[PDB]
């Protein structure tokens, strides 16, 4: 029973960084894992990273460049994206997962250009 | 991690 909103997108130089936020309103946020996905126009949606209370999982496409972190005092999950490449351009969207139930945000645009 | 089952479900999506 949460609602999610993403922020932090933008248009950034190749090699640069962004930090996305997934902010939740509603009860018991700490009982949801939080997953980031990304999707470019014309393409399928792909998994990026996930965090539980503290353990994390990364797609091989972003390992070593992205870091997901969590602050339950702010009901927020962060995706720090370093060493960005043009191919990272996509809408990034977060997903709160509690057991088999899934809630989704809206998306924030990330565009990387040299 | 108390949310490890959810993390396992996401790991299964990494094909």
């Amino acid at each position: 029973q949460v609602q999610l909103v993403e922020s932090g997108g933008g248009l950034v130089q190749t090699g640069g960084s962004l930090r996305l936020s997934c902010e939740a309103s509603g009860s018991a946020f700490s009982s949801y894992a939080v997953n980031w996905y990304r999707q470019a126009p014309g393409k399928q949606r792909e998994p990026v990273a996930a965090i539980g209370s503290f353990n994390t999982v990364y797609s091989d496409s972003v390992k070593g460049r992205f870091t997901i972190s969590r602050d339950n005092a702010k009901n927020t999950v962060y995706l720090q994206m370093n060493s960005l490449k043009p191919e990272d351009t996509a809408v990034y969207i977060c997903n709160a997962r509690r057991g088999a139930t899934n809630t989704w945000g809206q998306g924030t645009q990330v565009t990387v250009s040299s | 991690d108390p949310l490890q089952p959810e993390l396992d479900s996401f790991k299964e999506e990494l094909d």
